[PDB]
């Protein structure tokens, strides 16, 4: 057979003993608990930041780990208030008790070399090799 | 919301409601229904 891809490539009578009658509902609710299921099957998404493309730049946000920390918890909380539909979330990740100064999120900011990343690595390197080139008389 | 689905345990505040009281005189079944909050039924 054929199969596609997902991703993008490199370029006599009937013997009594059954009727179809259906007497028994389900006690649970199969529907209710097959939706649960459904939304409980997803896998979660990874993050990327401070992870390099093709060419060698960490691709995202131009942002403090620490403040981008926060930032998340605060859109998580968002997310919360989301589900279960409220003005304020019930359980929520931000407004702890617990200090939590010292936290470091995944940022585009720090490179994968230890250095920082307001310049991409693309052009440093571009700019290197450039810096010695000779030409003719 | 998995175990909200399958579990057979519901809750409700009724037991509350009936259990405490009827109904400026601080009454500590009065206090602690408004505390507790049964008109709330919200379990996340």
């Amino acid at each position: 057979k054929r199969i596609p891809r997902k991703t993008k490539g490199k370029s006599a009578t009937a013997e009594p003993g059954t009727s179809n009658c259906e007497h028994y509902k389900a006690r649970p609710g199969i529907a209710s608990v097959q939706k649960a299921t459904e939304s409980a099957e997803l896998p979660m998404k990874n993050n990327d930041e401070g992870t390099p493309d093709k060419r060698g730049n960490t691709k995202g946000a131009l942002v403090n780990e620490h403040v981008e920390a926060r930032d998340e918890a605060d859109d998580a909380t968002k997310k919360q208030a989301k589900d279960t539909e409220k003005a304020k979330a019930q359980v929520t990740y931000s407004d702890t008790g617990i200090n939590n100064a010292n936290e470091l999120s995944r940022s585009g900011n720090v490179d994968n070399e230890g250095g920082s990343n307001q310049k991409p690595m693309s052009t440093r390197i571009a700019e290197a090799t450039s810096a010695i080139v000779s030409k003719h008389p | 919301v998995l175990l909200q689905r399958i579990s057979p345990l519901q809750i409700d505040p009724t037991i509350i409601s009936n259990t405490m009281s009827t109904v400026q005189t601080l009454s500590p079944a009065s206090s602690i229904l408004g505390k507790l909050r049964p008109s709330n039924s919200d379990f996340s």
